[PDB]
RNA sequence: UUUGCCUCAGGGUGCUGUAAACAUGAAAGUAAACUUUACGAUCUGUUGAGGCUUAUCCCUAGUGGUAAAGUGU
RNA sequence: CCUUCGAUGUCGGCUCUUCCUAUCAUUGGGACGCAGAAGUCUCAAAGUGUCGGAUUGUUCACCCGCUAAUAGGGAACGUGAGCUGGGUUUAGACCGUCGUGAGACAGGUUAGUUUUACCCUACUGAUGAAUUUUAUUAUAUAUAUACAUAUAGUAUUGUGACAGUAAUCCAACUUGGUACGAGAGGAUUAGUUGGUUCAGACAAUUGGUACAGCAAUUGGUUGACAAACCAGUGUUGCGAAGCUAAGUCUGUUGGAUAAUGGCUGAACGCCUCUUAAGCCAGAAACCAUGCUGAUUAAACAAUACUAUCU
RNA sequence: GUCAUCUAAUUAGUGACGCGCAUGAAUGGAUUAACGAGAUUCCCACUGUCCCUACUUGCUAUCUAGCGAAACCACAGCCA
RNA sequence: AAUGUUAACUCAGAACUGAAACGGACAAGGGGA
RNA sequence: AUGAACUAGCCCUGAAAAUGGAUGGCGCUAAAGCGGA
RNA sequence: UCUGAUGGAGGAUCGAGUUGAUACUGACGUGCAAAUCGUUCAUUUCAAUCACGUUUAGGGGCGAAAGACUAAUCGAAAAG
């Protein structure tokens, strides 16, 4: 018999496997179609999830109520040490998808980027590389050309920093970065110039920019069909127990379908969400990085006692708004959108009056130390 | 006369007895129905401030007794957040008897009403002593 | 940056931060925190509590 | 897996709400000396004190540590 | 009365999924006794949705109210090792009628045990070897070469076949008291700002949570003070962090079509959307794009290093 | 069943009505204070019963060392 | 009649006192129509 | 050499049900279809 | 005939234990258990409870009646 009330299914069945991600490191499943137009920039960057704080926006929405407004908005900080270009990858289109052609190397690699290539660096004769690293310029040049003649779509090989940062992990986060511009030729001659240099963000994004923002959300287990699916809880009297999906399905088809939320692992899932705003880029070389025409006092991103489980943002940043998945501590990757957005949420220029700093780790009354003390007075 | 409300934290739902508010004789108004509400399977139709409900009033003028009648909220207890980021809430849960239209059928507003509320109905705000 | 006051304690409030308690009268009250807020609901007095501001003042402790 | 890391400690950040100790300090009063001496919830001073703060907080080249020596190809 | 009486657990609700279309709404159309608005009939459409209650064991029903709409169905009259057990269908008991009576009632009323997964599969997640009659969309210095390449082991980065798929509807306002209309009334369409439902995250903030922790305190116990303890977490207060919703954020645009309207244009010296050939525009559908997986491909590529290799 | 009343709505409840399929007088009729782990309805208080779930504690589960059953079982074990 | 030695435990009243709390744990009717 | 009326071949409509889906399958249209020889 | 004491009646009231077994139709249901566990509940000066002794025996007993009970056996025990 059918369902005698109608309800929308609970999970959605665009997220299946709900599995763990492979790697910490969420993946760039596609990057921006090719506008030749343009000229030849990065379209990705790696970075790591510092925190939240809040901030202060006036709105210039016209014909909301919260028109001339100042408004409080939550914001996630993604810590962005430059990123370092290693490598130029070029791919050619077949009818059974992208095949590389080759990779380029540049001639001096990180000692961070090669521990990536080991999971004993402390035992190992660290020999990664050293071989390539010697090779003739000639080879590298016939390389080029040939990927000029042949290869549709370049990539570039970057890595972060993280000894630039509080996280434990001496190893680089090694991450492909599609090139989007005109000539392949001019692609080819923009990497060059980059090659074994460094990316910061504002070399990728811009104030006000809408990005995307892809990462492996937070891990929580296995975790009950309540809890993961959103099913509702039988009631009290329930025997076996009430935290389960009373029926998984019908007699016949005599097989559960894949359709019927189950107990299982959540969270540490790869996800990409769309449209988050940059509203601010901020600078290692800035004192005054959380500082506003508003504000007018020297600030540091960094709240009082630091970002909680992560530590102390000392490098350029970006403030997106809202939130990103995964946790503290977690690599980001921000992408450019896809489409060029022209909606009005995406030309709105920001213009932040204020924004947190706080501790995190309480309720904090003050935005410096300097304040605190100046508050408090001389004491024990 | 724009009803655009921004949203604010759902919670009177069907069945909550909330203080009348008004001078119009009634003392109480049992929520029966929220206006604007949708379907979702087993969820009450909850309201809050700017919403209009459709009420009883349990207690009160006879008159005023027996019979299903507009009303709109003026005051909750659920915090809710202010786009200044503080979160307000009043001690109590209290809405004002009305029309359809969204007239009054009383004349004055005893206690306080949130600004939420002066926004969207005008002679609500006309007949409010303190607006909050 | 204008920062509210605490009600309860004379703490600075800055933005996007406490709540606000708009009594029976049309008074309002603002507390910087939950603790404050929890007080206030108490029916507790501040110039009973020995860290507050109030108390410090009326013990002349500046 | 020695420009790390753990470990304590210090500093930060908070959380709590003012520690023990002493005070010929105060105290509703009482009693028993020839104005002093007992008892006395509690309060006040020294006291935003004391305690706690990563076990899944933060910083510090601040302390002492960093073994096993085995297996697979 | 074919199957099942060495038992297929016999109503309904709860939950949960999927399917159908004989479409209630939403998208696009065609007709009208279509002026506008509202509605009626109807075509492509099953993408999205279809609720809260009162009474009843109910299915069904009937009202109240919201709603865009409160369409109809199936899946062993879906779903009892999922629940529930109100009903029906044991034993107690009561009434009514019937029976001389024991008793009967497809009459009414009340009280009445709901067992087992540790097996195989399925599904959900979780590891994980192996894979040369196997592979290959090219490699190599304009020529060659499948009479050819390919050791293996670690690791990184990719490929992405294939599979899954996601957003939905409304309101208010401006367009407009305009078009339309004798007047009453009164739009479509875009545009803006919001909200619903759903999904996916997230915890700055508010709230929730306590066997981090601090403080209080009852009864007892250590001579007292202090420091503690005990009362299965003694009980309060606050309570960071971490979890978390009732809190915050985010949720596309191409291709090719369907209905349909058209174009050129015969058959049929004219006419004809094609009920020929040839074309065009065109849908919440379809397929891509995007998004999740990809020991779903026993898949594969490149790069890095190596132990012997030719 | 009809009419009230309870409700926004009540196949429930209560009060009436009665040619009562088939009520009725020790098959006892009608009514009754007190009493009831009795049946039923409504109202106040109260609450995680619910909206709408979340967090958390022991003991299990889990992994290890030790110990170690059974029902069941033609053969077995993917679908249209 | 005044002056002695001396005993329970119970009642009643008033000050002060505290983050308004106190049958603080334990124990212990939900009530009405 | 157009206009009628019929007529019966194949084809089309009429032709809507629930797991996904069945001329047995793939597929077939100068048939690998239907009727003959 | 009122008022205050006294007095201590009752198959009176509440209630540990005891005797039971209302609800959770909780746990368990290959159990700790061929009826247990938990919390809740009813019972407590009388038609009360318990022990031991004693009587009643199968178409018989015993029954404040449930066809209850009569050694896990009852609409006719068990043994042969
Ligand atoms: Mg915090
Ligand atoms: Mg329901
Ligand atoms: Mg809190
Ligand atoms: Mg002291
Ligand atoms: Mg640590
Ligand atoms: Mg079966
Ligand atoms: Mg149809
Ligand atoms: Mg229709
Ligand atoms: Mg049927
Ligand atoms: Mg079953
Ligand atoms: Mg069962
Ligand atoms: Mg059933
Ligand atoms: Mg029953
Ligand atoms: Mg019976
Ligand atoms: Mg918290
Ligand atoms: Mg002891
Ligand atoms: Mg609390
Ligand atoms: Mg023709
Ligand atoms: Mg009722
Ligand atoms: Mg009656
Ligand atoms: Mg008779
Ligand atoms: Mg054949
Ligand atoms: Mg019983
Ligand atoms: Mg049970
Ligand atoms: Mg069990
Ligand atoms: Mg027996």
């Amino acid at each position: 018999s059918h369902r005698k009330f109608e309800r929308p299914r609970h999970g959605s069945l665009g997220f299946l496997p709900r599995k763990r991600c492979k790697r910490l490191r969420g993946k760039i499943r596609s990057f921006p179609k090719d506008d030749k137009e343009k000229p030849p920039h990065f379209t990705a960057f790696m970075g790591y999830k510092a925190g939240m704080t809040h901030i202060v926006r006036e709105v210039d929405k016209p014909g909301s109520k919260l028109h001339k407004k100042e408004i409080v908005e939550a914001c996630t900080i993604i810590e962005c040490a430059p990123m370092v270009v290693v490598g130029i990858v070029g791919y050619r289109e077949t009818p059974k998808g992208l095949r590389i052609l080759s990779t380029v190397w540049a001639n001096h690699v990180s000692d961070e980027f090669r521990r990536r290539y080991y999971k004993n660096w402390y035992k190992s004769e660290k020999k990664a590389f050293t071989k390539s690293l010697n090779v003739p310029e000639a080879t590298k040049n016939c390389l080029l050309k040939r990927i000029e003649k042949y290869c549709t779509v370049l990539r570039a090989i970057c890595h972060t920093q993280p000894s630039k940062t509080p996280l434990r992990m001496k190893k680089a986060h090694i991450m492909e970065v599609q090139i989007n511009g005109g000539s392949m030729k001019e692609k080819l001659e923009f990497v060059k110039e980059m090659l074994e240099k460094n990316l910061p963000v504002s070399t990728v994004f811009n104030p006000n920019e809408m990005i995307d923002v892809i990462s492996v959300t937070k891990g929580h287990g296995t975790k009950g069909v309540v809890s993961r699916y959103g099913v509702k809880r039988l009631p009290r009297k329930t025997h076996r127990g009430l935290r389960k999906v009373a029926c998984i399905g019908a007699w016949h088809p005599a097989r559960v379908q894949f359709q019927i939320p189950r107990h299982g692992q959540k969270g540490y899932f790869h996800r990409t969400e769309r449209n988050k705003k940059i509203y601010r880029i901020g600078l290692k070389t800035d004192k005054n990085s959380a500082s506003t025409d508003a504000d007018i006092t020297e600030k540091k991103i960094t709240p009082m006692g630091g970002f909680p489980h992560y530590g102390v943002v000392n490098e350029d940043f970006l403030l997106l708004k809202g939130c990103v998945a995964g946790t503290k501590k977690r690599p980001i990757t921000l992408r450019k959108n896809i489409v060029p957005q022209v909606s009005r949420d995406a030309l709105a220029q920001v213009s932040l009056k204020f924004i947190d700093t706080s501790s995190k780790i309480g309720h904090g009354r003050f935005q410096t130390s300097e304040e605190k003390v100046k508050y408090y007075g001389p004491l024990k | 006369t724009l009803k655009n409300k921004m949203r604010i934290t759902l919670s009177l739902p069907v069945g909550a007895l909330i203080n009348c508010c008004d001078n119009s004789g009634g003392k109480n108004l049992y929520i029966i129905a929220v206006q604007g509400f949708g379907s979702c399977l087993n969820r009450l139709p909850a309201a809050s401030l700017g919403d209009m409900v459709l009420a009883t009033v349990k207690k009160g003028k006879p008159d005023l007794r027996k019979k299903v009648l507009n009303a709109i909220i003026c005051r909750q207890s659920k915090a809710w957040r202010r786009h200044e980021g503080y979160y307000i809430y009043f001690e109590d849960n209290a809405g004002v008897i009305v029309n359809p239209k969204g007239e009054m059928k009383g004349s004055a507003i005893t206690g306080p009403v949130a600004r939420e509320c002066a926004e969207l109905w005008p002679k609500l705000s006309s007949a409010a002593s303190a607006i909050v | 940056v204008k920062t509210e006051a605490c009600s309860f304690s004379e703490y600075r409030i800055y933005p996007g931060r406490g709540q606000k308690y708009i009594a029976r009268d049309g008074k309002v009250y603002f507390y910087l925190s939950s603790k404050f807020a929890s007080l206030a609901l108490q029916k507790k007095k501040a110039a009973k509590l020995r860290w507050t501001q109030t108390w410090r003042r009326n013990n002349k402790k500046t």
